[PDB]
RNA sequence: UUGGCACCUCGAUGUCGGCUCAUCGCAUCCUGGGGCUGUAGUCGGUCCCAAGGGUUGGGCUGUUCGCCCAUUAAAGCGGUACGCGAGCUGGGUUCAGAACGUCGUGAGACAGUUCGGUCCCUAUCCGUCGUGGGCGUAGGAAAUUUGAGAGGAGCUGUCCUUAGUACGAGAGGACCGGGAUGGACAUACCUCUGGUGUACCAGUUGUCGUGCCAACGGCAUAGCUGGGUAGCUAUGUGUGGACGGGAUAAGUGCUGAAAGCAUCUAAGCAUGAAGCCCCCCUCAAGAUGAGAUUUCCCAACUUCGGUUAUAAGAUCCCUCAAAGAUGAUGAGGUUAAUAGGUUCGAGGUGGAAGCAUGGUGACAUGUGGAGCUGACGAAUACUAAUCGAUCGAAGACUUAAU
């Protein structure tokens, strides 16, 4: 139950009972609609899909993504809706609720719900082994020429190859990751925000997936 | 942050003036300590007389780190030196004349005797 | 450090199949002149 | 901001000598990255000229080099006097802009994107 | 509207009771301490060393010398566990961060009035 | 392991330890489950099952080793060219110097000491870590997904209750349960604490310059010094391991013959572990078996050979960053807020210049939270995202239902 889409606004803090400071990630979970209901009788699995942030309609000479194209008009026309930038399926929800076209508002969560927040990472670029992985660097003095290299990559001639999973350098990367068992502390209905306790992955104005905890 | 081989002032009349840490007891691999953490330590500068003497290996609790502790209300506390009280392996001290301010965060570590023998606790 | 084997004529030509070059902008200058590079102002033989 | 392949002082000295010469001749030919960066320099320096008070006269001389223009009828004004006197009178109604960048072809020795930056 | 959301959501938890001070000023912070017994209030008189970044995360820092041992103490400015702040004495400083007092002890760490 | 043998390598298979990075066995060091006990309890002992995960920091020695101080739930044992030097050090040792002991008439020698003593390589292929292009997936597109599979995770202490109960003469002291918290680790993030912050602010030394005063400017590591936004960051904040299902190991049984009995097994039927399979987290239709859903697009010329154009859709190009080596990715491209500028902020610095007053002065005070402010926020078309160009489908047969 209880999935929603938003985007990271930033990070603040809130005081609670007996003055306890608790860190807070403001998520603007605005203008989410139920956009297609999926059934096991048609697809094999039960889910809805929620479109998050509406963008401008079809324009003939459109050269960028903020004007929808003709497949995204007709897809968001089968629901009485505007075309959305982000579209995600939620299959933990109950499919027998959520009529197609429902504005799934921000007051589906109450202060104190446990949730999972899914987002991409920041993305750091090409990084080395002691930054991409938590590797111990070599000594910076005493004659050494090994500082921030990876170490040995194998054994000599039994295993005359490098095994995969070696943890070599490359792209640190914005990949999807969930932080689990976060709390909702404050739902502002008029501002359409959620204050989730802690930090969620991604940069600012990113995209989150707040759904309830499977644990 | 108090690790192995940090010199700490000794904050009572247990017989020691300076002490250096051997290990931070607790778990395995435990690197640092703050207020309320018991450390095992050898005294380096000792008062002539008293109880402990130079080269004894004593257990002792951290009071008032220089990199102090954070509280639940988002409050902080920091001190100008690292100090230390030699204890007597039941969370009770050796001396009766504990010097200097003690952080509040060792009331909940059952060091109530160290609090009562101290000046104003903050 | 050194190549253990020579590369053949076949393996060399498979490597440099992406060693190419692209055709440039080539937009007409509607006032006067020949083709200008796209989004550029002309200098010679054109009125952009 | 861009580093332009130079040190913090080599970039600073390059960027205020390139902004002074775009006050002298009012259109100069540079590379594309060096014109993206002197764009924000000279537009912040015409903003000081539209003020015209003594406090920002002192601030435009932080940047401008001591270059003397030979004007018509053999009269000589400095680049500080020409900034508050001629450019400041041209753009006293306009709320921004003050420059444009017209791209050109690559150079011969490099593939450096030539650019005319003008003063509009 | 991005920009109001940091402000308009955390606005109802910011305070208004607090006086106006700056670094150099002597304060009497009336922090309240709640153990399992009662809601006792302890006063912390010190000199403001630091006031940093704004919002509901405004944070000040006062400095006291207790038993020959200097004590830094740092509060969120809008926390509901400061019952009262009194400005005891003003101070003539010329910095915003008074970190040089950490190495000055005794009469050398003296800050004038007004 | 010490050897034995002399098979590979002397037109070179180059170095003992240590470091970095590991990986694999189980004859198990800790944690899991059992049997027996000369097991009261608490502790143990011994044996069996089990590799999931974990398995410290110092002192001395070049040391492997070993001793020792501290800890720890435990500080496992081995294999991988006594793992790993085209990854690193070079202390150890086979180099030239020199010295002692000893031996030799001697030159010298020892495998005895002692001091000193150059560590080459731009990665072709395989392999690995990332990342694009091509083509295929029987129309072409846009979007959401299924998961065949693969990978990651997996550790554990302490305390409180049960309960001073069971047990015990006492001393002591439980299982089972419940709860609290940690350590180590792995992640995400910059709100806090901090770090950095070389186009931010201020102070200040020397010298040169802007005619001079005053204000500035250059150089002196950014001249130094005090701070500091954005961003990146941990030592800072957050979470995580869990449960819970199946099937089992050792074991424990029930029923039950064969063999009138007995019998855990033969037929049956149970129960039983950090293990196994899920559960959890990622990645995944190049999953050539190329999956599925939703939406969009629909051509004629024409030995239809192909061409001409094009659809939906893209792309070139241009403005950019939440992205990045590149390119990809994402935000935009005038019906435009994409970037700059401008305007207003936020935060930062701490009171600008000029003027006035006071002081003989150095300087103070007022004007005035003043000026200034790189990346942050909002507004604004002022400037630039021009005109353009390129690519892109026409839906094959076969049979079966209809």
């Amino acid at each position: 139950t209880k999935g929603i889409l938003g985007r990271k606004i930033g990070m603040t803090q809130v005081f609670g009972e007996n003055g306890e400071l608790i860190p807070v990630t403001v998520v603007e979970a605005k203008e989410n609609v139920v956009l297609q209901k999926k059934t096991v009788e048609v697809d094999g699995y039960n889910a809805i899909q929620v479109g998050f942030e509406d963008k401008k309609a079809y324009k003939k000479d459109a050269k960028s993504n903020k004007y929808a194209n003709k497949p995204a008009e007709g897809h968001a026309k089968k629901a009485d809706a505007a075309p959305k930038r982000f579209i995600r399926e939620f299959r933990n929800v109950d499919v027998d609720a959520y009529e197609v076209g429902q504005e799934v508002s921000v007051d589906t969560f109450v202060a104190g719900d446990v949730i999972d927040v899914t987002g991409v990472s920041k993305g750091k670029g090409f990084q080395g082994a002691i930054k991409r992985h938590g590797q111990s660097r070599g000594p910076m003095s005493h004659g050494s020429h090994f500082h921030r290299a990876p170490g040995s990559v194998g054994m000599a001639s039994d295993a005359s190859r490098v095994f995969k999973g070696q943890k070599m350098p490359g792209r640190m990367g914005g990949n999807t990751v969930t932080v689990q068992n976060l709390e909702v502390v404050q739902v502002d209905t008029e501002n359409k925000v959620i204050l989730v306790k802690g930090n969620v992955p991604g940069p600012k104005k990113g995209l989150v997936e707040i759904r309830t905890s499977i644990k | 942050m108090i690790q192995q081989e940090t010199r700490l002032k000794v904050a009572d009349n247990s017989g020691a003036r300076e002490v250096l840490t051997i290990k931070v007891l607790g778990g395995s691999g435990r690197k640092t300590a703050n207020i309320g953490d018991v450390i095992v330590c050898t005294v380096k500068n000792a008062t002539p007389g008293g109880v402990v003497k130079k080269g004894d290996v004593v257990k002792a609790v951290i009071v008032r780190t220089k990199s102090g502790v954070r509280r639940n209300d988002g409050s902080y506390i920091k001190f100008d030196e690292n100090a230390c009280v030699i204890i007597r392996d039941d969370k009770g001290p050796r001396g009766t004349r504990i010097f200097g301010p003690v952080a509040r965060e060792l009331r909940e570590g059952n060091f109530m005797k160290i609090v009562s023998l101290a000046p104003e606790v903050l | 450090a050194v190549p253990k084997r020579r590369t053949s004529k076949t393996r060399k030509n498979k490597r440099r199949t992406h060693f190419k070059i692209s055709v440039p902008g080539m937009t007409e200058c509607p006032n006067c002149g020949e083709y200008k590079l796209s989004h550029r102002v002309c200098k010679n033989c054109g009125s952009y | 901001y861009r580093k332009l392949g130079r040190t913090s002082d080599q970039r600073k000295a390059m960027l205020r000598d390139l902004a002074t010469s775009l006050i002298i001749s009012e259109r100069i030919e540079t590379t594309e990255a060096r014109a993206k960066e002197v764009r924000s320099v000279v537009e912040k320096l015409i903003t000081l000229g539209k003020k015209g008070d003594l406090a920002s006269r002192r601030n435009a001389a932080k940047t401008l080099r001591n270059v003397e223009i030979l004007n018509e009828d053999e009269t000589t004004q400095t680049a500080l006097q020409k900034l508050f006197g001629e450019i400041a009178e041209r753009y006293t109604e306009r709320q921004g802009g003050y420059t444009r960048i017209l791209k050109q072809g690559p150079r011969r020795g490099d593939g450096a994107e030539s650019v005319i930056i003008e003063l509009v | 509207t991005n920009h109001k959301l940091i402000e308009a959501v955390t606005k109802s938890q910011l305070r208004t009771d607090l006086p106006s001070f700056r670094p150099g000023d002597t304060l009497r912070v009336h922090v309240r301490i709640i153990e399992g017994t009662r809601e006792r209030i302890q006063v912390f008189e010190g000199v403001v060393i630091k006031r940093r970044g704004g919002g509901v995360s405004e944070t000040f820092t006062v400095r006291k010398i207790s038993s020959g041992v200097g004590v830094e103490r740092t509060f969120p400015l809008h926390t509901p566990k400061i019952e009262k702040i009194e400005v005891k004495r003003r101070g003539k400083v010329r910095r915003a961060k008074l970190y040089y007092l950490r190495s000055l002890r005794g009469k050398a760490a003296r800050i004038q009035e007004i």
